[PDB]
RNA sequence: AUAUAUUUAAUUUUUAUAAUUAAUAAUAAUUAAUAUAAGUACGCAAGGAUUGAUUAUUGAAAAAAGAAAGAAGAAUAUAAUUUA
């Protein structure tokens, strides 16, 4: 595909909101630094510029400073304040002792994804009443297959992950040889994910669906439906009738006489040809539901792909000037999800291994928000309550009866279904049809 | 518990509708003689006055079974304490002819409708702002700063609506008489014939009805809306 | 995380050299003192930009910069705090 | 010439339809339906068309500032047993309004209950004729 | 259970947050089709370069003073304000993000010198409650005993930073007396030194003081003595501002006022109680002049 | 091939040869029996104030080959229960949520008694980023 | 052919009024039952019923696009096509043919799929007359109002309506 | 362990106000701890009290030089902290009021800045601090009414008959360690201070550094401003006859005293008395600021005593500002 | 809920798989019953061999099935062979069902009532022990 | 009303694996409904702004390294749903 058309001006891109605070390299002197500006001085940091060891190299108006009381006092007070009030100068602790490599970094760490299979389509309703036509994808056997890094350069390290275990007689001889040299089980398809060296996983690592979190945003890549050779009315319809969008020289006023016409078909001209069967990518699709027993992930969107298509799933690094993985929203399973040793998915049921996302909307999309509706009835007793300043607690008269009521409530709340099921099973096993 | 205006509540309510006919709602104890008399009376088969006999019988059975109330149970009802508080606020503002109507049983969007008569746009806006400040505890928005209509103001307070009008516009609308004359909702009303404005070769529909409300006044419509549907 | 009061109010981006001190009682704006004195809120925006080419000279201590002695050795000025080329 | 519309990469050309026996799709659908049932968004149903169509349905839709309460007969059903794609076609006629609703199952805001417990095919035919006449009448002429 | 703020609570209050995933508005991701290869979660780190990550193997770039290969050339400002190893790419190639390989070496922080080990220093609490014109704001913050001049008689070290003020008048509160010796006869050629000293005497008579006549004195030297000024402070120390060729009355006032600030700092360190600066009739007259200037322009 | 195409076709092998010649100096050490990884200096000067008195931070990250090999070879630890059970939040809470309603003063209309802990509307609108020294959300 | 040098389309102002969608395979209107955002808006010269107690019976739409999705942010002017005749004789009765009022849309015959998945096919196209201040000329509404009516843009319309769906 | 304890005591600052247990216990009483140029010193004294936990429920650092905490006539409000007693579990709600000022800002800030730019002497600041003792109903925890009555008759204080001895001794120790035992008082002491200020206003007043002017005001506090601020304090201390005292003091009050009376009536909650004061106030900057003090509908509702004829109509704000 | 990226029944390529998206699609008639299948290039339909019209195609199919039942085999060409094999399977299914409706349907389809009778006589006992695939198709090298 | 040449849009059929560069479709001078800043700032007064949010307008795109004369379905959507 690769586009290369005229484009649609409905989507209003806004790059002016996408520029950080401008900074010039020349403005990186000691008068602009937020912290005490330090000089390299070889093996030890210093507060003064380096003095040339040859006195002949000294400039006529250059001042070789060996002790500046202003800088000394400021640096001393700064260091002593940071040492004596850690909780008060906590934000200044990133100046020295930086976060070490290997740990997850909010602005640096990117991890690999997985390879799913478009399984089926369903419809699910949220708590607000919004319906979502969801596509359920299946992740049969995800496993790190290979590591790659061209010429050992920086930022060129990636990991190749396989999708589906297949027999030996399934692939071509060279693909079978690739998997033999890799030493991992022979997979059906394999996708490469560019990562950072702190997000590596050993070759052969089982990748669980819980690698993703039920509420995050993902980038998916698949192959759309093939429609064959179609016409200009089918693909980019209502266009291609005449040569449009041509910016050439012409006269705006009758003052002069000069024009430059068209003598060929310019590249990008919309005409008939192949339609579909192209690698299509969706960006920022939220995750809806994760079934980690059947290895299923639900996306609230419908695809233009066929059932059985291998879809590459990765994570969207940022959205609207904000990082996906952060302390406010949440942190990922970095580098990948590792199950606990005590877990046994064979003993769990399908209805148990389900993870749902928080609501993706703020109001019933059928109606309007509360600020736009004419009138509404606000009945939210268990959802939330913005009414602060709780009333004073009731004066207790007997700690004995108070603790009795509290323990009774705790015992009636705990083991509401598990104990009931265990008692029912014990009764069914002890009755023996009597 | 406190109401929407932070007022204690001492009067309970019914979660069902008053117009309902449910065995669970009926508290009178049955009698063998009454049952025998009712059986001897029903021994003579006679259809209901509604158009769809099957549908009318099924709807009456559903009503006396009470599943309609189990489906229409709504605990989001308003409170009369808020109506009384708005009444006191409007009385302090000296708003004449305060008329409150409960239309929870009737087909509407609000539980209570208040109607007040104010003399002038200044007084109308003052009363609207005072109702807003009385609802300041739970309100999410304020009223319009610029009056788009100098004779009518609408203030929503939960499921309670407040209309502030002048004498002329109030007498012209006559919404209080409308909502008073309007009978409560009856599930047997949907058993009538459908109506649709369509001119046929003889001005008669085989399965539908044709009624023109242009020749009828507002009060005539308010009084005969259900009457015409029940007759034809 | 949760809502924290630390993120409510923004702090000044003053530099280290232009700062007076790192004390918590001097972390606030410098004009706030006169604002409190005058009992009025000042909302003057964009006070001044640095320059197109902001260049500065090395400042010496308040007493040294005026009581520097004319002490010289072979071809260089000598001070308890500075060295420099002398002709 | 300067672009390409198709992709012949193995990852995209390959399909996984042959390995679908390792995935119980129908069981997952039934599990979703049972989850909806136990959460209370839908109730399990099993009927045929001849015994479902024509039954009055009481539908309460939670809408501000007051839920809308309608009574309308079943005109068609899309699934016999309970399913996440169950569907229900209902004709509801108010005092002067006639509408044809298609209520999906499992929505927490759209609580519809079938009450007749029986079919009433003759009532279905009557409501069908009423809706047809009303629909042909409503067009402006 | 403890309660916290949430999106539902803020909605009930009346505020809705912006949509993150499901929205028909732009999601502000300029790198989806422009940046190729590996992209880092830091947003907009390549927008000033032109929204691309190509041509990163380059070493030298077009750069002004203080950027790039300027380190090999001498500039008076940057030679003392920038380390020759902290020179990066200049222009639009500013490094908002940098990634390198190898073992990171974190050099030890600098050490405060001329501080004896085992010395407990005095800590000065600086706050905005103290007026900025007070020398305490300019005094050292971490002050040791090895920095206190005891030969002068000080209990604390002297201030290291001086106020940056262009002095246009004299403040004779911390000055015991001012004697100005001039020659009676006027030099044949235009004597800028004599003119400047006469202007200095005029401004000292008009200086800021309740009665500057009690402290300013003029003398004539028939011995052809060069015109000079002698300021005796409250402690008895004398200062003689050198009046050289080209110096103006404003320059002499600046010198005298800077030395007066230094002398008052010495007094305060020795323990002398000095009268503070405040509002007076001279300041009211200066306010009249200031209003005149403001009304003019 | 165009001008830039020909230039890159000729020079990319030469760039890789230059990188090999650079790594030759690093391999010089390993042949001496003493292997020392590349030693890059830490940057203590990554916090700045621009011309418009705005805070700027330079993010410099250094990759450790030893940690990279450790992650390539060893197995990652078990995921945290809260990490894999708690869902990712779909909305971003404002740093300074405007409340507009506080039950502290006896008379709610009195503006001069509102507590200063509650953020103002200007704060609610302008605080779209952590405070000046802070860098993480 | 203006401009003389590079002639352009003379429908530049019509493009600012119409809501069009290129009929490719990815962009299609379809029927309203496909989902949310699949109903074709009402074009111009479309007849609607007038259910308020006014002299008018039918109106003709002037708007190039009219739908429920943007009934809260767009103004719909219309002209009174047919007016009821009163053989035996206020502001609502003074409605004369040819006059231009605004219209609040209540229902449509085309399929409308809500975001909750509830499709609806009303009996007939419906609207009520309003002035430039969005105050209905009638005192009562003889039909059902759609859910989109529940918006502050239609305050008086919601007040005068007695049934919503 | 110590690091976590310190960080919890620090995050006590970041704790929110809406979720603070301010009304956790039924009974409450108010006390005035004096006026402080720098109330942060008194706050540090309260923080370092042996009878209170080092981890408070809520802490607010009072920084008068912050753009959101600059004290004005219509000041930012109240900085609030909440401490817990160790032995009785009572609550101390410390309230630093930054809105008690009754001095108008300078008309021309440039002249005031030129005047006070190089001055090396600044006047004191009068910023009030109050404490609300919150305690539950107790019969044997306060040591009976006689113990507190003995404490009151010994130290000239006004404590309730059931206030916990823990909180009583905590307040006493804090005030004595800070050195404001004379400033620590209650309703009776505030009434005595108000009588003293009335006598001082009757007596001739000494000349300050320079007379006040709408252009360049004098930062030093005068007797009338002190009287207004102390009327505000007496209203804050929950005086039962505060409305009667304001009504009796209004006819003989100056402009700052009337501004203080307006603020005091607004604190007490008498909207009718506040509207009466605003309508009786002659037009000027004082009336403009006392109108800006509150959240209103229209300024004429407060300013106009009699209804001003607007478009042959008359508005009435008595129902809006009654009760 | 929203709509798929491509709404409505859109004709895809010959070898394109299913989409499995909510789409209101109707069948011409019940093609699940034997001899009532539809012809097309999707996978749910029989490969439509070349004919002037669907009526002509059905006539060719009827004569093919008639001769198939007549002489137990048939040499056909092109896309007619899969259709003939599937229709022979359908005929065997109808014969094994042996209902009066099945008799009448095979009589409606076939051109020879004697061949209808021959099928219903022979095929049940012939394929009683077979589940499916009653006909064998062999591609010839000529 | 013509594909003859040029030029374009496609294709040369699993290529385990987009990305070191060439070239190339979306660089805000938006519009309308609400609500909040606020019934604030600003006005003699009646009055009354600026303003980052939701809808409204419904879309998503990766180039070249493997063995080739059937239907890429043994065809009635299963990689053989029993099978003589
Ligand atoms: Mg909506
Ligand atoms: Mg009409
Ligand atoms: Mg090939």
């Amino acid at each position: 595909r690769s586009g290369s058309g005229p484009g649609d001006k409905r989507i209003r891109t806004d790059w002016y909101r996408c520029y950080p605070s401008l900074m010039r390299e020349k403005d990186r002197d000691m008068y602009h630094c937020y912290y005490p500006y330090l000089f390299d001085h070889g093996d030890k940091m210093s507060l003064y510029p380096k003095i040339p060891e040859n006195p002949r190299e000294w400039q006529p108006e250059q001042l070789q400073t060996t002790y500046d009381a202003i800088r000394e006092d400021k640096y001393d007070a700064f260091i002593r304040l940071r040492e004596k009030f850690p909780e008060l100068y906590q934000d200044t602790r990133a100046w020295d002792n930086p976060p070490p490599f290997g740990e997850f970094n909010m602005f640096y760490s990117v991890r690999f994804g997985m390879v799913g299979v478009k399984a089926f389509t369903c419809k699910d309703y949220d708590e607000l009443g919004n319906q979502f036509d969801c596509t359920a994808f299946w992740f049969p056997d995800n496993q790190v297959v290979k590591h790659s890094t061209r010429n050992g350069e920086v930022g060129t390290d990636k990991v190749y992950v396989g999708a589906m275990n297949v027999p030996v007689e399934f692939h071509k001889p060279h693909v079978a040889a690739f998997y033999k040299a890799a030493g991992v089980p022979v997979k059906h398809v394999c996708a490469g994910f560019p990562i950072t060296p702190d997000a590596y996983a050993p070759v052969g690592t089982k990748l669980d669906v819980r690698h993703f979190k039920p509420g995050q945003e993902v980038t998916i890549t698949f192959q759309n439906t093939d429609y064959g050779f179609r016409g200009v009315m089918f693909r980019h319809g209502f266009d291609g009738g005449y040569v449009w969008l041509g910016d050439s020289r012409w006269q705006r006023r009758p003052g002069a006489m000069g024009t430059e016409g068209q003598k060929r078909i310019y590249p990008g001209h919309r005409m008939a040809g192949q339609t579909g069967a192209a690698a299509e990518t969706y960006q920022g699709v939220p995750v809806w539901r994760i079934d980690y027993k059947n290895s299923l992930i639900y996306l609230p969107t419908l695809l233009d792909a066929d059932v059985g298509t291998y879809v590459r799933f990765s994570d969207t690094i940022n959205t609207k000037g904000l990082t996906l993985w952060n302390e406010h929203r949440g942190l990922p399973a970095f580098p990948t999800f590792i199950p606990p040793e005590d877990e046994d998915l064979s003993k769990l049921a399908t209805d148990e291994c389900q993870l749902k996302s928080p609501p993706l909307y703020m109001y019933f999309r059928d109606e309007f928000p509360a600020t736009q509706l004419v009138s509404q009835a606000d009945v939210e007793d268990a959802k939330s309550a913005k009414p602060a300043t709780a009333p004073p607690k009731k004066k207790v008269y007997d700690m004995k009866k108070y603790y009795e009521a509290r323990k009774k409530y705790r015992q009636s709340m705990q083991k509401a279904r598990k104990y009931k099921l265990m008692g029912l099973r014990t009764k069914a096993h002890e009755k023996q049809e009597e | 518990v406190f109401s929407r205006l932070n007022i204690p509540i001492s009067s309970h309510q019914e979660e069902q509708r008053t117009n309902s006919r449910s065995a669970l709602r009926v508290s009178a104890s049955d009698t063998l003689e009454e049952t025998i008399q009712q059986p001897t009376s029903t021994g003579s088969k006679q259809p209901l006055p509604y158009d769809d006999e099957r549908f009318a019988d099924m709807l009456l059975e559903m009503e006396v079974e009470g599943s309609l109330d189990e489906t229409w149970q709504d605990g989001r009802k308003a409170y009369i304490e808020d109506v009384k508080e708005i009444l006191e606020v409007l009385r302090s503002l000296k708003v004449r002819d305060i008329c409150a109507i409960d239309v929870s049983n009737k087909t509407s969007n609000f539980d209570y409708m208040l109607f007040g008569t104010c003399e002038g746009p200044r007084h109308i806006h003052l009363a609207a702002w005072a109702v807003q400040e009385a609802d300041a505890l739970k309100r999410v928005c304020k009223i319009r700063r610029k009056q788009v209509d100098h004779t009518w103001e609408v203030v929503p307070v939960g499921r309670i609506i407040v209309n502030l009008m002048q004498e002329s516009l109030r007498e012209e609308l006559s919404l209080e008489r409308k909502w008073a004359v309007t009978k409560c909702m009856d599930p047997l009303s949907v058993a009538n014939a459908p109506v649709s404005e369509g001119r046929s070769v003889k001005a008669h529909g085989l399965w539908t009805l044709t009624l023109n409300l242009q020749d009828l006044e507002d009060f005539e419509v308010d009084y005969c809306k259900d009457v015409l549907l029940t007759q034809v | 995380l949760s809502v924290r009061t630390e993120d409510f109010f923004s702090k000044e981006a003053i530099s280290h050299a232009r700062r007076v001190s790192w004390a918590p009682h001097t972390t606030e704006k410098k004009q706030g003192a006169f604002a409190k004195l005058a009992r009025s809120n000042f909302g003057d925006p964009l006070p001044s930009s640095f320059a197109q080419e902001p260049y500065f000279e090395e400042e010496i201590e308040a007493h040294r910069k005026h009581h520097r002695p004319d002490v010289y050795i072979y071809k260089y000025n000598v001070s308890p705090t500075h060295f420099s080329l002398r002709e | 010439g300067y672009t390409r519309e198709r992709t012949n990469r193995h990852f995209f050309v390959a399909r996984a339809n042959a390995f679908f026996s390792r995935l119980p799709i129908a069981r997952v659908q039934r599990s979703l339906a049972m989850e909806a049932v136990r959460e209370g968004r839908m109730r399990p149903w099993k009927y045929t068309k001849e015994q479902i169509l024509g039954a009055p349905v009481t539908c309460n839709f939670e809408y501000n500032p007051r839920p809308v309460r309608l009574i309308g007969t079943v005109m068609d059903a899309h699934t016999e047993e309970t399913s996440i794609k169950g569907g229900l076609k209902v004709y509801a006629r108010n005092e002067e309004t006639n509408m044809m609703l298609w209520i999906p199952p499992g929505n927490p805001k759209l609580r519809h209950e079938v009450t007749s417990t029986k079919g009433s095919f003759q009532h279905y035919l009557d409501e069908r004729d009423k809706w047809d006449e009303a629909w042909i009448t409503g067009r402006a002429r | 259970p403890p309660k916290h703020y949430s999106v539902e609570s803020l909605r009930t209050v009346g505020l809705l947050p912006a949509q993150l995933a499901l929205s028909r508005k732009p999601r502000l991701r300029p790198h989806v089709g422009n940046l190729k290869g590996l992209v880092y979660p830091l947003p907009y780190y390549a927008m000033w370069r032109g929204n691309h990550n190509k041509y990163t193997y380059n070493k030298s770039t077009v750069c002004l003073w203080g950027e790039g290969d300027t380190r090999s050339m001498y500039h008076q400002h940057y030679a003392h304000a920038k380390c020759p190893t902290d020179y990066g790419r200049g222009g639009r190639e500013f490094e908002y993000l940098t990634v390198k390989r190898g073992k990171m070496l974190q050099k030890p922080l600098p050490r405060v010198q001329y501080v004896a080990e085992g010395s407990k220093p005095v800590w000065l609490f600086k706050s905005w409650h103290t007026p900025l014109s007070s020398p305490s704001m300019w005094e050292r913050e971490v002050q040791y005993a090895e920095h206190t001049p005891e030969h002068i008689g000080a209990k604390r070290p002297l201030a290291v930073v001086a106020p940056r003020t262009m002095h246009r008048y004299l403040f004779l509160m911390h000055m015991e007396k001012v004697t100005i010796t001039v020659s009676p006869l006027l030099f044949g050629y235009g004597h800028t030194i004599q003119k400047a000293v006469l202007d200095f005497y005029r401004r000292a008579i008009s200086a800021r003081s309740p009665f500057p006549k009690d402290k300013v004195f003029l003398f004539y030297a028939i011995d052809h003595i060069t015109p000079r000024i002698e300021v005796t402070w409250l402690d008895g120390t004398s200062y003689v501002p050198p009046v050289l060729e080209g110096a103006s009355s404003q320059d002499l006032i600046q010198m005298v006022m800077e030395e007066a600030w230094l002398a008052a700092d010495r007094m305060a360190a020795e323990g002398r109680v000095l009268n503070p600066l405040a509002i007076d009739d001279y300041k009211w007259d200066q306010l009249v002049v200031f209003k005149k200037v403001r009304d003019k322009e | 091939d165009s001008f830039k195409e020909h230039y890159h076709r000729v020079h990319l092998p030469r760039r890789l040869a230059l990188q090999r010649y650079a790594r030759q100096q690093s391999l010089r050490n390993a042949a001496k029996g003493n292997v020392k990884a590349e030693e890059v200096p830490y940057k203590y000067n990554r916090w700045w104030v621009n011309e418009e008195h705005e805070f700027v931070h330079q993010y410099a990250f250094v990759e450790d080959p030893e940690v990279t090999k450790a992650k390539r070879e060893t197995l990652p630890p078990v995921t945290r229960e809260n990490i894999w059970k708690e869902p990712q939040q779909t909305f971003f809470l404002p740093f300074a949520p405007y409340v507009r309603v506080v039950d502290y003063p006896k008379d709610p209309d009195a503006k001069f008694l509102k507590p200063v802990n509650i953020p103002r509307w200007k704060d609610y609108m302008q605080r779209t980023k952590p405070v000046i020294p802070r860098t993480w959300y | 052919k203006l401009p003389a040098g590079k002639p352009a389309n003379k429908s530049w102002f019509r493009h600012n009024l119409i809501i069009r969608r290129k009929a490719s395979y990815r962009s299609r209107w379809g029927t309203g039952a496909e989902g949310y955002g699949t109903g074709v808006p009402f074009s111009d010269q479309v007849k609607l019923h007038c259910v308020d107690n006014t002299n008018c019976k039918h109106v003709r739409l002037i708007s190039k696009a009219t739908a429920e999705r943007f009934a809260h942010c767009r103004v719909f002017p219309a002209v009174a096509h047919r007016v009821s005749v009163q053989r035996f004789k206020v502001s609502r009765h003074r409605v004369k043919p040819g006059n231009i009022y605004w219209v609040c849309l209540l229902s449509r015959r085309q399929t409308n799929t809500r975001m909750s998945g509830l499709r609806t096919n009303f009996d007939r196209n419906t609207c009520i007359l309003m002035n430039d201040q969005r105050v209905p000329l009638g005192t009562r509404v003889m039909y059902c109002a759609g859910r989109h009516v529940n918006h502050k843009y239609h305050l008086k319309a919601v007040v005068l309506a007695n049934f919503f769906v | 362990e110590g690091d976590i304890l310190r960080y919890m005591a620090y995050d006590a600052r970041n704790a929110q106000f809406a979720f603070a247990p301010i009304r956790e216990f039924p009974n409450q009483q108010e006390f005035f701890l004096g006026e402080h140029d720098d109330p942060e010193k008194l706050m540090e004294h309260v923080d370092l009290c042996p009878l209170l936990f080092a981890i408070p429920h809520m802490r607010t650092v009072v920084d008068l030089h912050a753009e959101h905490m600059i004290p004005t006539i219509a000041g930012p409000g109240v900085a609030t902290s909440l401490y817990r007693c160790i032995y009785s579990k009572a609550l101390l709600f410390v309230q630093v009021h930054l809105s008690s000022e009754v001095k108008l800002p300078p008309q021309d800030p440039e002249a005031f800045k030129f005047m006070w730019k190089d001055s090396q002497v600044l006047p004191k600041m009068r910023i009030p601090v109050f404490v609300r003792v919150v305690w539950p109903t107790n019969e044997r925890m306060s040591g009976g009414g006689g113990l507190l009555r003995r404490f009151n008759r010994l130290f000239g204080t006004e404590f309730a008959s059931d206030i916990p001895v823990d909180a009583a001794m905590a307040l006493l120790y804090v005030m004595q360690w800070s050195g404001h035992i004379k400033d620590f008082l209650g309703v009776r002491g505030m009434r005595q201070r108000l009588a003293d200020l009335l006598l001082a206003s009757q007596q001739p007043e000494p000349t300050k550094l320079y007379p006040g002017t709408r252009e360049i005001p004098n930062p030093e506090y005068t007797v009338a401003e002190r009287l207004g601020m102390h009327v505000q304090y007496l209203a804050q201390l929950h005086d039962p006859d505060i409305s009667l005292t304001i009504q009796r003091l209004l006819p003989v009050a100056s402009a700052p005293v009337r501004m203080g009376c307006a603020k005091a009536a607004l604190i007490a909650g008498d909207r009718e008395l506040f509207r009466h004061i605003v309508s009786s106030e002659p037009p000027g900057r004082m009336q403009t600021y006392m109108t800006k003090l509150v959240r209103k509908r229209k300024t004429r509702d407060l300013v106009d005593a009699e209804p001003r004829l607007l478009e042959d109509q008359y508005e009435f704000a008595a129902p809006l500002w009654t009760k | 809920g929203r709509a798929p990226p491509v709404i409505g029944c859109t004709r895809k390529a010959r070898y394109a798989g299913i989409d499995d998206n909510p789409t209101i699609t109707y069948k011409p008639w019940d093609t699940t019953e034997p001899l009532m299948a539809d012809y097309g290039w999707t996978r749910g339909k029989l490969p439509k061999f070349r004919a002037r019209s669907p009526f002509h195609r059905q006539q060719i199919a009827r004569r093919m099935v008639t001769e198939m039942i007549r002489k137990d085999y048939c040499i056909v060409g092109g896309a007619r062979a899969p259709a003939l094999r599937i229709l022979a399977d359908h005929v065997v299914e109808l014969a094994k069902a042996g209902d009066t409706d099945s008799r009448q349907q095979l009589a409606y389809f076939l051109h020879d009532p004697l061949m209808v009778d021959k099928a219903f006589d022979e095929y049940p006992r012939r394929f009683k022990d077979m589940n499916a695939k009653y006909a064998m198709m062999t591609r010839l090298k000529s």
